[PDB]
């Protein structure tokens, strides 16, 4: 036990001794706990080995790796102490001196990550938990990110448990050994989206496969609109009939095109929006593409929509012969 | 303060290479490790690799060994990713993102992300889209709502940006995901507006396809 400490102390003494002998490595910013009085506080040292590795220039990997195993042997393995860091930064030197002082004081394979669930629907105000399982001991080197409408990811929780500046207070991160949990304390409308974890313990970095979160809602009937081909398009020899179903819930819906009473399936394109971030509804677009010749050979065009909000199919039609 | 900008050919032919760029503003590039991530459509984020502008020291993922090369120039504040021997599996959005130990803890791990840049590997050629108005088949009601739309048919490759009234209409808008059929993309965009706004103000959709340097604005007129 106290053979482990003295070994750590000398390893940290070794680091400090051979660090001092240009002002380029002095720019890196390390962070310390407010109080460091017990063995389980060495978790705070382990948490800074990432940057400590980078400053170590000019296979020192073995040095940091073996420091880490010593810390893991010392800090306890039973439970996951969350470190509380001070806002004030320190050079690599003062950081090393501080932990050395603490030690003297106290003496008296690529990493896989599994995310789950893959998808989830939950109600407003619900507490939601998403999990990531790491193939190895990665400590606090996992972060959580959000992404909406295939746009830029946004950091939510960094270092397993810390809230990023900018992020709603309802997001929080927990860790139990190799199990990581993103928790959303009482789900909000805008929380519809995809969530990813990322191991950034060592190269190569690895993302979780993602979780698709959708909001449950009360039902909502679609607004259905049908549109005949524009005169502009007919001129071009094409004829697209379009049907828009707007702001419906749930997402599960079925649309048939009928031409003069008979279902047409060829030439149809469907598209659905992502869940709306303000109303939690879906919208859908169905386009039936015909040649002008084909289009002008028939009269009645119907878009027939089945949704649970109606006991009979909702129908929208036009006669070509009028317009 | 900081922004990252991804830029590169939108269309590339199988077997060629592509060169992406990441322009950093709001701070020097020497303060960041610059990391590249890709996301195939309807898939998740995949880490490509990173480069340290400090020394040009690079790291690569397993699957992009011998596909990817990172390069940099400090004075230009921009980082490069070259991707070789392209196949259809490379068709994806590429983001860049940062790691830093020169600031707070909260800023270390992928705190900043580019908007992302789509790259299509394909043998097809750049096809400008045709824009058509969707206007109501039945006439105006005074005091109600009305839904207008734009068909943007037969373009390649992705993407296209639709707006309404150059940004002034952002609510009531739905731009649907494009659908590929027979080598060409087709998307619709709609907007729901008051019955008053349609007769009094003009309602227009502005569609851009930078890949074909197309710009089309179309006013929606009753029929």
């Amino acid at each position: 036990q106290q053979q482990h400490l003295e070994q750590l102390l000398m390893d940290l003494q070794e680091l400090l001794s051979r660090m001092e002998n240009l002002p380029r490595m002095l720019t890196f910013k390390f962070y310390l706990p407010k109080q460091a009085t017990e063995l389980k506080d060495l978790q705070c040292l382990e948490d800074e080995l990432g940057p400590l590795r980078h400053v170590l220039d000019l296979d020192a990997e073995n040095f940091i790796s073996n420091i880490r195993v010593t810390v893991v042997k010392l800090k306890g393995s039973d439970n996951t102490f969350e470190c509380q860091f001070d806002d004030e930064s320190a050079t690599v030197v003062d950081f090393l001196r501080r932990w050395i002082a603490f030690c003297q004081s106290i003496i008296s394979s690529d990493i896989q990550v599994t995310q789950s669930p893959a998808s989830l629907s939950a109600s407003l105000e619900e507490i939601v938990t998403i999990t990531c399982q790491a193939s190895q001991d990665i400590g606090n080197y996992l972060s959580w990110y959000q992404q909406k409408l295939g746009k830029s990811p946004q950091l939510l929780i960094h270092s397993a448990t810390s809230l990023a500046d900018g992020v709603p207070s309802r997001f929080s991160g927990s860790r139990s050994g190799t199990q990581y949990s993103l928790k959303i304390n009482r789900l909000q409308v805008e929380d519809t989206g995809i969530y990813y974890c990322l191991q950034h313990y060592s190269t190569p970095y690895t993302f979780g496969a993602g979780t698709k979160l959708e909001l449950k809602r009360a039902d909502a009937a679609p607004t259905v609109s049908i549109f005949p081909p524009s005169t502009e398009q007919l001129a071009t020899g094409g004829a697209s009939v379009v049907c828009l179903m707007n702001n419906f819930y749930p997402r599960d819906i079925s649309v048939k095109w009928k031409i003069d009473g008979t279902e047409r399936r060829d030439g149809v394109l469907d598209s659905v929006t992502d869940q709306d971030s303000k109303d939690s509804t879906y919208s859908m677009s169905s386009t039936l593409s015909l040649t002008k010749a084909d289009y002008e050979s028939h009269n009645l065009y119907t878009c027939e929509v089945v949704h649970k909000t109606s006991s009979s199919p909702v129908v929208k039609s036009f006669n070509r012969n009028e317009c | 303060e900081v922004q990252l900008q991804e830029s590169g050919a939108e269309l590339v032919r199988p077997g060629t290479s592509v060169k992406l760029s990441c322009k950093v503003s709001g701070d020097t590039i020497t303060a960041y490790y610059l990391h590249f991530v890709r996301q195939r459509p309807g898939q998740g984020l995949e880490w490509i690799g990173r480069i340290d502008p400090e020394d040009d020291s690079t790291k690569y993922a397993e699957n992009f060994k011998n596909k990817a090369t990172f390069t940099a120039d400090a004075s230009s504040n921009t980082a490069y990713l070259r991707l070789s021997s392209l196949t259809s599996e490379d068709t994806a959005t590429y983001f860049c993102t940062t790691v830093t130990f020169y600031y707070s803890r909260e800023l270390r791990w992928f705190a900043y992300w580019g908007q992302g840049t789509l790259v299509t590997v394909s043998s097809a050629e750049t096809t400008a889209p045709s824009v058509y108005p969707l206007a109501p088949g039945t006439a105006l009601k005074s005091n109600s709502m009305v839904t207008l739309g734009c068909l943007v048919k037969g373009y390649f490759p992705e993407p296209v940006t639709v707006t309404w009234n150059s940004g002034a209409l952002s609510s009531g808008v739905h731009t649907f995901p494009a659908v590929l059929q027979s080598g060409l993309y087709t998307l619709t965009s709609s907007v729901t507006v008051p019955s008053s706004t349609w007769s009094s103000q003009a309602v227009t959709c502005n569609v851009a396809h930078p890949a074909s340097s197309t710009k089309v604005d179309k006013k929606i007129v009753p029929r």
